[PDB]
């Protein structure tokens, strides 16, 4: 748990302070999945498998897996309820705001995309 | 001077590739100041690119909240700035525009700016505008600001609306500024903490009264030194700077005390748990459908939807979302997600424990026993060479975590954190922390020293 | 041979407004122009963020009530991660891990319900509220309509207590009837207002999910065509699997990655709002 010590009295103390032999965080830090995996992921994260060095990227997620799985060896330590009146007031409040765009037709939302059918998005089976 | 300033601008912007894009007209409360904005901040009159192939066009049709603030206040916007590409990195080296190159060295030398908030920092270290604004998810402001010798502030979460500033790790993103004065961050920092009911995290006006409601009188300032923090490797010239600091500190009557905060030490796997679960989350929604690129001619391939347009990601942001959806996956989610948020909430008991301010989202009590500042390096490095950043992280992806270190356990658990130089010029600093919501008191505490 | 069934229904809320969006939510969305009722939210923009309708919280408390369902002290959204042309932000809001109520059950009898039993309770698991995906037409290009993304339903999940096929069909109608008497969604199953798979299983065998079914007919008869077909077995069906339906015949046919959204505030509905709804209900039958 977290401690405070006494005031320093004096700059050399506090010289001291920090000379004392402790771990720095790089010392305390010391500073792979199957290729199916790695293929799997590729795919949840809509990433092209064609290219795609894989031995590469089992290496890279070995070691960044290795370096979060230190938590598994930390052991863990140990809201304004809306009512009624506020639930009903929040309902009679909603209104479209313009800045959000709220209002029906009030902006092209199709006219940033770079492809589309009159009206419509468009998606190639 | 006005064909001076121009001519400057065009002279930095080549030699240090600071902005993505710049104002047309350039320098044609906050009346006359002029500003820079992070590119992943979106505008009505600039595109927003986040340095990525991803949205190399992308026309927001809406300002940022931050962004009309700041306009309704009279800023004027010269440019958004260049940036690690959707965040993701801490060394400014990677963007579809070629990296930030360190104005405070000629840009022979090649020396990273420090990231993400890359050009933000640049075009504040080389007078180019009066202040930017940043975003900070693990250190992104305080990082570059410390890299460019100028002042890096990140907030308390929730202060300043992240309506418009585009997703990166929500629980942690944070809205920051730069800049040179003390005077002009703290203007800016009042324009801009404000209640926006656009942003669901947005912190409530309820709250913020809370939180001004329990300000105190205190006397003497009681400073921590973090034991955790005082034992890295540290640049030439550091304990030299900052033993003078804490000397001039201690000759004006205020208390240091050492204090230890041992949840600080597991804070970069914690971070590395949970940020790029949510980057993965948060960036599946770029498949060019609907905006930014597409590809031209597929929307799918080898049975994966969306593939040919997402393969522009820059490969930093692929490395990230695919260990994102690792973490998010059943197995280890039940383990190291769950664990890692477990810890975060520890984190914030243990700073809660030491701080006397109340933390006013946890309802701790305060310890009035305990501290007001903490005073924390912002960096255990210099700058090194792009190459030199770029050869080390290929090694291994911990080499590059580590520049977070001292960064990080602030993000994770909200506090306001402001990195202040400690000798003109000198990519060196330290930061000023305090109790989540007590702003004004690092502010107040660095204007009163400076 | 004992039928153990269980259902999933979906159904559209009939709220003035969007889920997390104030943008419109349309009840005239056939002849509605494309990506009309769309605000920066609903196509997902870069910034843009949820914010909760609250008059998605009074109906669901509306039917959770109506059901006998004790509500969640604590509910919250999640993310379900997929892509999909329908799916703009490429994941659906819904409440997996802390849905807004549990338990509850819906009365059924030979006196009323043209059932064999005189009477015969169907119990729910649970009750979430969730965001509708927008609509594809087929047309290769397919064309992407966002009207109908971030529409709010409700997805009632029932135990697997359905033993006739007569019960599967009162209970329909009544729950049709149900939302429809409490004004919270018109409970069509023509216009998709109301949507309904089927999970089943013969004398403790594996569970099987039924999907794609248009009208009450379609799921009537796929129950019974997998009930005959599945009593015939018998190596194939000792693990789930989910089919389809064909209009003659059952044919056959992911990590979701589920994270607690990070912006949204939970739901922690005060006491006072389960009997303050209680006031404002109609009378039930
Ligand atoms: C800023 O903040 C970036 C923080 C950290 N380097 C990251 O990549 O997440």
């Amino acid at each position: 748990g977290a401690k405070i010590g006494k005031k320093f009295e004096n700059m050399n103390q506090i010289r001291d302070y920090l000379s004392r032999p402790v771990w720095s965080v790089h010392e305390y830090l010391g500073i792979p999945p199957s290729a199916e995996a790695v293929k799997k992921l590729l795919r949840l994260s809509g990433l092209p498998l064609e290219g795609a060095d894989i031995k590469e990227i089992q290496m890279r997620l070995a070691k960044q897996l290795s370096f979060i799985n230190k938590l598994h060896n930390i052991p863990v330590e140990g809201t304004k309820q809306l009512n009624y009146t506020k639930l009903l007031e929040g309902i009679s409040h909603q209104k479209q705001d313009a800045e959000l765009g709220e209002v029906s037709g009030s902006w092209k939302a199709t006219g940033l995309a770079a492809e589309s059918k009159n009206a419509y998005f468009v998606v190639k089976e | 001077s006005l064909k001076e300033s121009i001519e400057r601008l065009s002279s930095f912007q080549s030699k240090y590739n600071i902005f993505t894009s710049i104002n047309p007209s350039p320098y044609s409360t906050l009346t006359g100041c002029v500003a820079s904005i992070k590119d992943n901040i979106v505008t009505k009159d600039f595109p927003t690119t986040c340095a990525s192939h991803i949205l190399e066009n992308f026309k927001s049709p809406f300002d940022a909240t931050v962004v009309k603030l700041l306009k309704q206040a009279g800023v004027h916007i010269l440019g958004k700035t260049n940036l690690d590409e959707f965040g993701m990195g801490s060394g400014g080296v990677h963007s579809i525009r070629g990296p930030v190159i360190n104005p405070l060295y000629p840009h022979e030398d090649k020396k990273i700016m420090g990231g993400s908030s890359s050009g933000a920092a640049a075009s504040v270290a080389c007078d180019l505008v009066d202040f930017a604004l940043g975003t900070d998810t693990g250190g992104s402001v305080r990082l570059p600001a410390c890299y460019g010798s100028v002042l890096g502030f990140k907030p308390s979460y929730g202060r300043l609306s992240r309506f418009g500033v585009i997703a990166y790790s929500q629980s942690l993103d944070t809205v920051g500024i730069l800049s040179k004065k003390i005077n002009v961050l703290r203007k800016v920092f009042h324009t801009l903490d404000k209640y926006d009911m656009k942003d669901p995290t947005s912190l409530s006006v309820e709250l913020r009264e809370l939180i001004e409601g329990n300000k105190k009188v205190r006397r003497p300032l009681k400073v921590g030194i973090v034991k955790e923090f005082s034992h890295e490797s540290m640049p030439i010239g550091f304990h030299r700077l900052y033993l003078s600091l804490l000397e001039k500190l201690i000759n004006l009557g205020l208390e240091i005390y050492p204090v230890s905060i041992p949840s600080v030490k597991n804070c970069l796997p914690i971070y590395y748990t949970l940020s790029p679960a949510e980057a993965a989350s948060n960036l599946s929604r770029y498949d060019g459908i609907r905006y930014g690129y597409r590809d031209s001619e597929l929307d799918i391939k080898d049975g994966i939807l969306f593939a040919p347009t997402r393969s522009k990601f820059g490969t930093e942001v692929k490395n990230r979302i695919i260990l994102g959806n690792y973490n998010l996956c059943s197995d280890a989610f039940k383990n190291n997600f769950i664990k890692a948020e477990k810890l975060r909430v520890n984190l914030i008991d243990e700073f809660d424990g030491i701080f006397r301010f109340p933390n006013v989202l946890t309802n701790s009590k305060g310890n009035p026993d305990g501290l007001d500042l903490l005073i924390v390096p912002t960096s255990s490095k210099l700058p090194g060479s792009i190459r030199d950043f770029e050869e080390e992280e290929a090694k291994s992806p911990a080499n590059s975590y580590i520049n977070d270190v001292f960064t990080v356990p602030m993000s994770l658990a909200g506090l306001p954190s402001l990195s202040m130089p400690l000798k003109e010029k000198t990519p060196i600093g330290l930061q000023v922390v305090g109790q989540y919501g007590d702003d004004s008191t690092v502010l107040d505490f660095v204007e009163s020293i400076s | 041979y004992a039928l153990k069934c269980g259902l999933e229904i979906h159904t559209q809320l009939n709220t003035k407004n969007k889920l997390f969006s104030q943008s419109t939510n349309s009840a005239t969305s056939l002849v509605d122009a494309p990506n009309h009722h769309t605000s920066y939210y609903d196509i997902a923009l870069p910034g843009t963020q949820p914010v909760l309708n609250l008059e998605a919280i009074l109906f669901a408390m509306k039917l959770s009530l109506a059901l006998g369902s004790q509500v969640n002290s604590i509910s919250q959204f999640d993310r379900k991660h997929y892509f999909y042309g329908d799916q703009p932000q490429g994941y659906q809001l819904t409440q997996h891990y802390r849905p807004f109520a549990r338990g509850g059950k819906i009365n059924l009898s030979k006196e009323l319900d043209d059932i064999d039993e005189s009477a015969k309770e169907i119990g729910i698991l649970q009750l979430q509220i969730e965001q509708d995906t927008g609509k594809s037409h087929y047309t290769v290009i397919t064309l992407v309509d966002l009207n109908r993304s971030n529409v709010p339903l409700i997805e009632l999940v029932t135990k697997p207590d359905f033993s006739d096929i007569k019960q599967v069909r009162a209970f329909i109608k009544k729950y049709q009837n149900l939302v429809r008497h409490l004004h919270i969604s018109s409970g069509d199953l023509e216009t998709g207002a109301m949507r309904v798979d089927v999970n089943l299983s013969i004398n403790e065998y594996a569970r099987v999910e039924l999907k794609n079914l248009p009208n009450t007919s379609s799921i009537i008869n796929a129950i019974k065509y997998e009930y005959q077909r599945q009593v015939e077995l018998t190596s194939s069906l000792m693990e789930p699997e989910t089919r389809g339906w064909t209009g003659s015949s059952t044919v056959k046919l992911i990590d979701y990655r589920y994270m607690p959204d990070p912006e949204l505030p939970y739901i922690n509905l005060a006491p006072d709002v389960i009997s303050g709804v209680r006031g404002l209900m109609p009378q039930l039958p």
